[PDB]
């Protein structure tokens, strides 16, 4: 753990959460990530999501 | 170093040199065998252990000012600060 900082080991993990939680509601925000995950019968209703 | 219990130091300045200074500092001790309240600064001398991290230096290097002052190890928690702590 020596090459970097304590500063920076924190940093990274605070960004880890960080990133993670925006781009969880990025996408939920985001109407181009609901689809359909049944491509081969035509539509049902059953647009959904991924994250 | 001197040899007795008692010394005398004099300081004759005239007229035309009062600005002329210096701050000696005695220091009491025995020959060493060292006993208990000794210190023994490896230099032939026992002091007492009030002299031992006194803050002023009283042998000839300081054995008496030496492992004092080794406050616990810290790091990034007491970096939590009015400058590093808010980011
Ligand atoms: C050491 O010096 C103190 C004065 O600072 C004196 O009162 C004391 O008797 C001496 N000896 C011990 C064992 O403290």
């Amino acid at each position: 753990l020596n090459p970097l900082s304590p500063d920076i080991w924190m940093y990274v993990l605070l960004a880890c959460l960080g990133v993670s939680c925006v781009l969880f509601v990025i996408a939920r925000f985001s109407p181009y990530e609901w689809y359909n995950p049944h491509p081969c019968n035509p539509d049902s209703d059953v647009v959904e999501n991924n994250f | 170093m001197l040899k007795t219990g008692v010394g005398v130091i004099r300081m004759w300045a005239d007229e035309g040199s009062r600005l002329s200074r210096f701050r000696m500092l005695f220091t009491s001790f025995v020959e060493p065998p060292c006993t208990s309240s000794t210190f023994f600064c490896h230099s032939n001398m026992c002091i007492n252990n009030s002299l031992v991290c006194n803050g002023v230096q009283n042998c000839a290097y300081p054995w008496d000012e030496n492992h004092c002052k080794e406050k616990k190890k810290a790091g990034l928690f007491e970096q939590i600060t009015k400058t590093h702590g808010t980011i």
